[PDB]
């Protein structure tokens, strides 16, 4: 599947370079946007963020591997909209920062592929109908 | 200055080809979707085909499956049709048509380029009346999978002039347009109304929306509104 493999390259390799703090065509200007639009979200939401991080107390891979859950509880109010869904990338950074800080780099490539996997499996449809990452890119074009 | 202009079109016998392009100005081509719109002489809008951003989600309405191709090069700004098998049903002026990422609105329409070789989802009235001043409103029918699940856009079209876009989401008004325009959505229905009619409000006005099951856009017949 295209869409899975092609999600999961954006996001592993945005949360990777937040995670490391330096910056490495469609899936190309996805990554571009997705940086300009969640650094954003993260700056914005910080004390937020910092919030959910404590109340979700991820340590280790056992944290990681259950933080899945969350993510379909929030989704479980019939909204989807690409706020929603770039609020989730975002908060998957602000996560990835926090996991290089306890030396659980590791936890990263579970992590993104723990948000590709909630993302491509609950809202395939909805993702396929908006153009995909086409689509993600022109919504938050400016 | 944001254009579109297209080129190309001219005399074609049935089962020739013709390319069409259509040449963007003044903004960052490869962050839009892309759509080309027909029109037949003294017919209503008919949604053709649209392209991505990136070339990666392409759709044709059923009249051109199979014989249309739309393409992009966004190094040189530019849009395609290349139109094979043309049949003398392909007839029409083809509008190039910038899509707005955030509400799939059709902001930017180029002035048409002429194709001569030689049914709507939506519905609308085919006619409109009032007297200056007066309240009018113009009824789009739809079903659940376009206007039953997503927004609606009107356009407005004077005579011998492109559509310009009048409402998008529904119920926004675009910079430019007067508040006397307003929209509304309920259930698989939209409504356009127009107060204190003028007399520069004489045009034909259309509905569109996208469809879920059609995976296309659907444009209503249209409704021409005359100012008594």
């Amino acid at each position: 599947d295209d869409l899975y493999r092609q999600s999961l390259e954006i996001i592993s390799r945005y949360l990777r370079e937040q995670a490391t703090g330096s910056k490495d065509a469609a899936g190309r200007r996805a990554l571009e946007t997705l940086r300009r639009v969640g650094d954003g979200v993260q700056r914005n939401h910080e004390t937020a963020f910092q919030g959910m991080l404590r109340k979700l107390d991820i340590k280790n891979e056992d944290d990681v591997k259950s933080l899945s859950r969350v993510m379909i509880h929030v989704f479980s109010d019939g909204v989807t909209n690409w706020g929603r869904i770039v609020t989730l990338i975002s908060f998957g950074a602000f996560v990835a920062k926090h996991l290089k800080t306890i030396n659980q780099e590791s936890c990263i490539e579970p992590l993104a592929e723990s948000i590709t996997d909630v993302l491509v499996r609950t809202k395939r449809d909805w993702l396929v109908k908006q153009r995909g990452w086409d689509g993600f890119v022109e919504f938050f074009h400016v | 200055q944001v254009t579109l202009k297209e080129s190309g079109g001219g005399l074609v016998k049935p089962g020739g080809s013709l390319r069409l392009s259509c040449a963007a100005s003044g903004f960052t081509f490869s962050s839009y979707s892309m759509n080309w719109v027909r029109q037949a002489p003294g017919k209503g809008l008919e949604w053709v085909s649209s392209i991505s951003s990136s070339s990666s989600y392409i759709y044709y309405a059923d009249s051109v499956k199979g014989r249309f191709t739309i393409s992009r090069d966004n190094a040189k700004n530019s849009l395609y049709l290349q139109m094979n098998s043309l049949r003398a049903e392909d007839t029409a002026v083809y509008y190039c048509a910038r899509q707005v990422g955030a509400t799939w609105a059709f902001d930017i329409w180029g002035q048409g380029t002429l194709v001569t070789v030689s049914q709507s989802v939506l519905t609308q009235p085919p006619s409109a009346s009032g007297t200056p001043g007066q309240r009018v409103t113009i009824s789009c029918s739809g079903s659940s999978s376009n206007i039953g699940s997503n927004t609606v856009n009107w356009y407005q079209q004077l005579p011998g002039t492109a559509p310009k876009l009048l409402i998008y989401s529904n119920n926004q008004r675009p910079s430019g347009v007067p508040d006397r325009f307003s929209g509304s959505k309920s259930g698989t229905s939209a409504s356009l109304a127009i107060s204190g009619l003028q007399s520069e409000d004489e045009a034909d006005y259309y509905c569109a929306a996208w469809d879920d099951s059609l995976n296309a856009w659907v444009f209503g017949g249209g409704t021409k509104l005359t100012v008594l």
